[PDB]
């Protein structure tokens, strides 16, 4: 994914979800501030994500909060987490109708971000 | 300084003793949370009222000329007391050609057998206080050997609140149990008073503790917080202030009108088994935090004081009717100058009057 | 390296905005006048404690 080639998060993340559908697999959990731009209206990336080859990635809570959101709505977690927890889901078969974005402010450490998943 | 090691004609160094104590824990004590109530006699009474009865208005009919009413009810209860009898005597074989540990040469003396063995008495009598107190806090005061003393859900027929925060599970709402905890104890309450709900204590262990400031909506209300308060517990020691006597300050945490303080006191009966003081009996499990939540005497008021402890006069001549006392000792000497007795006693036994409002709160899902 | 980077401490420093904004400038503490190699020691300061390399 080369840097600020999507003039938005929205458009972003539609080849994001594309992409591992296809079979690549990202993590920049350690390097998170240097991918994410401030505002989601932003063109994004800031910096190009790299593939990896080594994506293993067991979380500790049940992933797909319901058959179709990937969290309850309202809850926080890490950008870079949201991400992984979103891969897990295309992995094991749930596939992604919209991410929630709409009206969120923050894209850094924190933000609450939510998806809503389909079947197939 | 100066004796041997292995063979009596050689010298060899002692340069001293190093000695290690056993933890003392005493923060609920310190609280000062149990008002002392001595008595005179073995044991004592209560009434317990209960209105409670108000239903709303149905409507008649103006020509009918109907109506309605409502009685009322009054109980009674009582309650025993614990009885501690520790015991303990001196002789002469003790003193008779024992060197005082860490010198070489001197031999040890009766007055410091006689202040080390009373000052141990002392502490081993004020920690099963302690212990009491904690029991009395979870609601049914057990004796260290599993001795039911005094089931104060049942004597009073009321039913205890768990409360599961789950917080293992990044989806769960920790202001939705906070709030359901704080709630609680505004209508459960029942004094015909207005209740706060906000006063309260909570202490939990380390399992509880950790987890609640590790779950990612803990953390980012106060990541993104510009106030030093949040500074201090993202950052900071997190360590505030206070001292359970082991340590030099209990760590604390804010998250609202309410302060999580972590309380780890552990004991051991004389079988062996640790009684740690923050627990449920039954959860065993560990990676499980366990904490307990009580109000404070702000709660209520100086009026109503849920807490107190009731002490009672011993078996002993010159102490038949009289005001109860935290600790009698007495001293004995043996005939024919065979050494000296010693005896320590107390009547005594902590109770809430209010049990529904000592709830448990557990990390773990429902 | 391994702490002072971590994510769970870099991003924390991060959002905090006191004087301690060393996360960019020198870990060098202006502190640790040994080693009898360098003239100061890096050091950095982290829940309460302080950890010295």
């Amino acid at each position: 994914i080369k840097a600020k080639t999507y003039p938005d998060f929205k458009e972003f993340v539609k080849d994001f979800v594309a992409n591992v559908k296809a079979g690549k697999r990202y993590d920049f959990r350690k390097y998170q501030e240097a991918v994410l731009p401030l505002t989601y209206s932003s063109p994004w990336p800031e910096s190009d994500i790299p593939e990896v080859t080594d994506f293993n990635y067991t979380p500790d809570y049940t992933v797909p909060f319901s058959e179709e959101l990937l969290y309850s709505v309202g809850a926080q977690m890490r950008t870079a987490d949201f991400f992984m927890d979103l891969q897990y889901a295309i992995i094991n078969g749930k596939d992604v109708d919209t991410v929630y974005c709409e009206w969120l402010a923050r894209v850094k450490p924190f933000s609450m971000l939510n998806a809503k998943l389909k079947d197939s | 300084l100066t004796n041997s090691e292995k063979s009596r004609f050689f010298l060899a160094d002692l340069t001293g003793e190093v000695q290690s104590i056993p933890n003392t824990y005493g923060y609920i004590s310190g609280l000062g949370l149990f008002r002392s109530a001595p008595q005179t006699q073995t044991t004592f009474l209560m009434d317990l009222t209960d209105w409670d009865i108000s239903l709303l208005d149905a409507v008649d009919r103006t020509s009918r000329k109907a109506e309605t009413s409502a009685p009322e009810r009054v109980r009674q209860i009582s309650f025993p007391m614990m009885y501690f009898k520790e015991v303990e005597s001196i002789t002469p074989d003790e003193i008779q050609g024992v060197r005082q540990p860490g010198t070489a040469n001197e031999l040890t003396t009766e007055a410091v057998v006689r202040a080390k063995k009373l000052m141990k008495i002392r502490t081993k009598f004020d920690i099963t206080r302690e212990f009491l107190f904690m029991q009395a806090l979870k609601g049914k005061v057990i004796d260290a050997n599993g001795v039911l003393y005094a089931d104060l859900y049942k004597q009073f027929d009321v039913t205890k609140k768990t409360i599961y925060f789950d917080l293992d599970n990044p989806n769960s709402d920790i202001d939705a149990h906070i709030e359901d905890l704080r709630m609680h104890m505004e209508d459960e309450a029942k004094t015909g008073t207005v209740i706060n709900g906000e006063e309260i204590h909570i202490v939990v262990d380390r399992t509880f503790f950790s987890k609640l400031i590790k779950h990612p909506k803990i953390r980012d209300a106060y990541l993104a917080q510009q106030t030093p308060l949040a500074w201090q517990q993202i950052t900071g020691s997190l360590r505030t202030g206070g001292t359970d006597g082991v340590q030099a300050h209990m760590n604390r945490f804010y998250y609202g009108g309410v302060v999580f303080v972590q309380y780890n006191g552990k004991f051991k009966d004389k079988r062996g088994k640790t009684h740690t003081l923050v627990s449920i009996d039954g959860v065993s499990d560990t990676n499980v935090g366990v904490g307990h939540a009580f109000p404070n005497v702000a709660m209520l008021g100086e009026a109503n004081n849920i807490f107190e402890v009731a002490y009672a006069p011993c078996p002993k001549m010159g102490y038949a009717n009289t005001l109860g006392q935290e600790l009698y000792v007495f001293e004995y000497e043996k005939d024919r100058d065979e050494g000296i007795d010693f005896e320590a006693h107390s009547y005594m036994l902590p109770y809430c009057t209010r049990p529904q409002l000592l709830v448990d709160v557990r990390s773990d899902a429902e």
